[PDB]
């Protein structure tokens, strides 16, 4: 994708995430754990059930149209017929496959980047005592029990508290 | 001592392999196809109002050909002809056949309504065994073919006001004698001649005397032509012999009602789109199935699948 | 101490709700509407030529029905054909209507060019009650009503050499007589033909003798041909009988001209694009007003309204 | 929007900037200000103006046509006719959906990259004496008058002038 | 001390412009074109077999006018018709031209077979200076000119099955004699006429007597019809008179073929897509050639030029 | 582009550089040098040379259609071959306009996007021991002679090495 993270830094997606998109692993002085990111997901989410159906419309309704297939040899008024149906059904086939395309496009493009604004957001709250080490995972340069992890996640992590002795583990 | 915090997403064992600006293929955790490109092969009767031509055309049960009288002011949301259907009656052609066919089942009806004509010096509801009904000679239901009265055929004059609020369709016929003897035998006349009008249309037909292919025991011909007339309109025939004429009119619709081609045979079930093939699900925005559709249908494309990522990349 | 530097952008108290392929509705400081809704109702009389046809067709000014006769020689850019039209002269039909209505109009002018025709042995300026030219009879003024000569009908033979670098249009006719007494009466021949060609082309038509619903007095009927000549190409006519004479030709034009039908008034402003519902602005793409349109105009869509944000995102 | 900025980590817009699009608040030692910044502010509106105009052309000049409206039935002419005018009518209908989708995400998208580069831009004149509070805010770790924001917002600070002081003062 | 790694990227002394979302003009490093906006002027002919008509129009060469006679029995996937093509044998005309030339074009051949009709009591092989065959009189080679024989014309009969797994095409004629001198020399009656009919189609021509314009010689004219008979159908013909009969059928056939007109020389070379300017290349997308294209290739747009960018943004 | 990187902080591009689309200048003790980022490069041009032939299918294959120029006036059915072929070429000359103009926008923003994700993969390797100087160019606060270049360019640069070195520099 357009922004690295996706196939990218982050080396391999996580099979065992099994109730969300986005999240988290840990490991500190209490064993290791994962969880998922709640507001990345479903924004996501939110994004991709409505695209087919934003665009296409609802679907149009029709009846009475013109004869498509023929028995019998006609000439001119036969040709327009077919010439019509042909040129309709070329001009859909293409606006078919380049919908297709551009979606999906964007639908990864789209996923990369709400990988990429949690790793940033997640970062910014851990200031100067953290370093990123280039593979999408932060060295936390404190202790960092169970409850310190749980308030990174829940966004309310006080990067004031443990910076002296964050500076200290790292300078 | 410290901690580790690692960023990262799901993925799933296997994905789906679709298409970008950027990739033929690449693997997404999901996806979804959106061409259509199977059908039960069945036609539901529902939501539409479907009618099975069965044997018949639609011409023919306009007409009236009498193994097809059952259809008699029957409607229909869409009409459904057999390939298996024929004629039974006497040997015919319609000029501009494609367009009657079309403007009938439009309409979505076989509403008839007779009139009372009078057909004064010549004898009425000719028949033929050319075209039985019941065990009897006969004739389509909704002509009259009309003859010599004695040794004479007068010239008809007869008028019929439109005072309705709707469009009248007169179904008509000129019959095409194979002899000079035949001609002479039923009109008198050596040659007729058929004028149908109104206040701002009218048609002539002159009958054609010749062999064509023999057909059910004949070699003659009747060519069918119709007339509208608005309201406030009036309808004039006008022959001296030949005349294969009207017993009313048909009541003219308009509305969502079609016609269609099919050998599907026709399930008990709910669909919204028909094609020849059978009912086809519309949840898809597309199908592959037949560019001929009726109803709220997906939209015909030339390629039989497109797949649609609902999902990230899926890196394992 | 120290210092802050906060980064951020604007935002209004109100925005505009827009949809993007990833909100179906999300608010941005500002947008454009891209489709046309509205019209002023009124039809502008610039930069294009438009021509009022008022009480009569396009074709009812092309063959000189005489309270049209006010149109003669006129040119347009648009005609416009309003509901309260009403033919008053001969009663007549037009074969493929549809086809000479439209050419006419693509041309762009009623130039017509008398020329010396010459009619050996028939009556020439027929009229009919049906067609008063004041309080006597009269006749289409761009046509010739021939009728017999003392007790005789000639075949009509003569002919009309191209020598212009233009295509002339001919318009020429053939009577229906309501009876044999009056086929017989007019033209004295039982049954009469029209042949017009010219070195390519050929057209040869045969008249009906029968009644028709009275129209203005009358059971009788015209029908109006027409053949174009090319230069360096011929006419050729050839009748006993029957035969709606031309009086000359119409000169041949190509360009922007066309037709509509509409009852919007025509006032005096200036707009580039003309719908029957009226003119309206060319500024935005698209426009919802009306599938008929001449000149620059928006195409037409279903959607009565599309946003076009212009704006970032509104975050108040 | 793809970038996080706007609608993300910048909380919300200010009301009260009504000369641009992008720009700068401050707080130091001579009380507070505000200011817009010019380059960003014109980049997102160049692109934006043009835009409708750069696809569809001029509009097309069409005059005589095919009829579109018919007082008799007439089967298979008429339907021809109708069917050419409605299949045109349902394929320019597509494009117009299309298009206005694909230009308001862009739109979206580019709007939030240009508040996300002029941040970027910002972060790196500063270097190591400024940190990212996260929330599109720069903690400044010096002494910095009104002369000292205004060469920030010009592009001409000078961080070596400050590094002694602010390294000082941030550790 | 110690170092420094400087990030960048290539770029190059020319440079190329391209149109985008966002910039009308933006320098890129590279593009490629995505308009074919020139030909050599030439039409290759392969892989397409291309047949030149030189003089000849297709209906020419289908008729049988002497000079064409060339094209007997001959095949093609593009038939090209020059300008400067002529008719060279009787006048005539055919009612829709346009149909017989487009069937024929599709069906890609112009394969004969003669049948053996029998055509009892009129003189066979008629002939005219005014379509001579070498030093003497001739007349179209597919087609059969009867005229009386003795002091009679007697009612023609004839019928020919179709027992064959393939369409007949089967072309024929009626004559409109200039004079009424004429009409009785060849065919005794005063008025002739022709039917012919399959067992669900039937046609009937009444010829016209009069002059046309003077053309090689003649002031009359024949009308050219055309019947298809499926197998297992059969043909019909009945003539008392200004009869033209077919000689045999042309075989139908089912394909990729068509016609064009161009004034195009004929070149030994390869290309897929032909234009009536001459062949054109098919790697690029789109072209601005020419609307009317046969074969692979690029679709037509109104732009002569459009750049695709295959390289970053140019900044030297 | 979006991502700032190319005509941005990327002042301008390397006429010098012929063997890549991406890649490294540097200066150190023992002179000066550059070299082409392969990955990079190829990533960029896997997407672009298959970009036209992805969307558009294969080209059509026509034959027999409608005629498209006419010698004479004929009418209402004339008018309706000659509107068919009008909205035919309308439509698709509406569709390559659209199609360029998208792709080169992405192309635009894809490559932008691959100097942006170069430079930012860079600084991660480097960590704490080089600064960003702004202009796509990193200072190094460590001696670093070409094998250490070579060891960044190549991506098995160790950071723990040069760490206790560069931070003194750095910050003292
Ligand atoms: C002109 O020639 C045609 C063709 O020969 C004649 O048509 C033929 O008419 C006879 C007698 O009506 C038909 O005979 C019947 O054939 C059917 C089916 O084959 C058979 O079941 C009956 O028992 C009877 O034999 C014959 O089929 C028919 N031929 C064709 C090709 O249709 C026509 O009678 C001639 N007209 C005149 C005025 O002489
Ligand atoms: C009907 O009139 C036309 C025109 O006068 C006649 O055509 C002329 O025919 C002669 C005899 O061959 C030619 O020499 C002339 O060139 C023709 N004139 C023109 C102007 O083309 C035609 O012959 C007449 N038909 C009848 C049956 O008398
Ligand atoms: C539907 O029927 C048509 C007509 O025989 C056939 O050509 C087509 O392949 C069928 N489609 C499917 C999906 O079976
Ligand atoms: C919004 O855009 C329209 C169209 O460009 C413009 O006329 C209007 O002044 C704009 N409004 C604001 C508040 O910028
Ligand atoms: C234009 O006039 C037609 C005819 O009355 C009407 O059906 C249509 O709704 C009108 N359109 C608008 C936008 O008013
Ligand atoms: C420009 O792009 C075309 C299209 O792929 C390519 O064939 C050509 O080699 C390129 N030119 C240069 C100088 O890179
Ligand atoms: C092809 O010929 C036509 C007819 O003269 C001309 O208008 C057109 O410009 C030509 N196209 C090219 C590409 O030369």
């Amino acid at each position: 994708g357009l922004f690295g993270a996706i196939a990218g830094f982050i080396e391999n997606g996580w099979e065992g995430m099994i109730d969300g998109w986005y999240g988290f692993r840990h490991q500190n002085s209490e064993g290791t754990g994962q969880a998922a990111d709640l507001k990345s997901t479903q924004a996501a989410i939110d994004c991709i059930n409505g695209k087919l159906n934003r665009v296409i419309e609802k679907t149009n309704e029709k009846f009475h149209q013109i004869e498509k297939e023929f028995s019998e040899v006609e000439g001119r008024i036969q040709d327009l017929e077919k010439y019509v149906e042909d040129t309709k059904i070329d001009l859909w086939s293409y606006n078919a496959e380049l919908l297709v395309a551009l979606e999906n496009q964007h639908t990864i493009d789209l996923t990369d980047s709400e990988m990429n604004k949690l790793f940033e957001k997640t970062g910014r709250q851990l200031r100067e005592n953290a370093e990123d080490m280039g593979n999408g995972c932060f060295k936390i340069y404190h202790k960092c029990d169970n409850a310190c992890i749980e308030s990174i996640r829940n966004g309310t992590y006080d990067h004031d508290v443990y910076r002296d002795e964050a500076l200290n583990n790292r300078f | 001592p410290g901690a580790t915090l690692c960023l990262g997403h799901h993925a799933v064992p296997n994905g789906t392999l679709v298409k970008t600006i950027c990739d033929d293929q690449i693997e997404v955790t999901n996806a979804t196809e959106l061409v259509q490109s199977s059908s039960t092969g069945k036609i539901c009767n529902n939501p539409h109002r479907i009618l099975d031509g069965i044997d018949c055309t639609l011409i023919d049960a306009l007409l009236g050909d009498p193994h097809c009288d059952v259809f008699q002011n029957e409607t229909w949301d869409l009409f459904v002809e057999r390939s298996k259907a024929f004629s039974n009656c006497y040997p015919y052609d319609v000029p501009d056949y494609a367009s009657l066919r079309s403007l009938v089942a439009s309409s979505g009806t076989l509403e008839f309504i007779t009139e009372g004509f009078t057909w004064t010096g010549v004898t009425q509801n000719g028949g033929s065994n050319a075209c039985k009904r019941g065990p009897g000679s006969g004739f389509f239901s909704r002509l009259n073919w009309l003859t010599k009265s004695g040794s004479t055929y007068p010239v008809l004059n007869v008028t019929m006001p439109n005072n309705d609020n709707f469009d009248k369709l007169y179904i008509w016929g000129v019959h095409h004698p194979s002899t000079n003897q035949e001609q002479t035998s039923l009109y008198v006349q050596a040659s007729g001649r058929v004028t149908v009008s109104t206040r701002r249309s009218q048609q002539t037909i002159i009958p054609n005397i010749g062999s064509r292919p023999w057909v059910r025991g004949l070699s003659s011909r009747i060519s069918i032509y119709w007339t509208i007339v608005k309201p406030g309109d009036v309808l004039v025939i006008n022959s001296n012999g030949n005349l294969i004429a009207p017993r009313g009119y048909f009541k003219m619709r308009t509305g969502k009602s079609s016609i269609m081609r099919s050998d599907a045979p026709i399930d008990t079930c709910i669909s919204e789109c028909i094609t020849p093939n059978g009912s086809i699900p519309n949840d898809k925005p597309f199908q592959n199935v037949n560019k001929i559709t009726y109803g709220a249908c997906p939209k015909y494309v030339k390629q039989n699948t497109l797949k649609l990522a609902t999902g990230m990349r899926n890196v394992p």
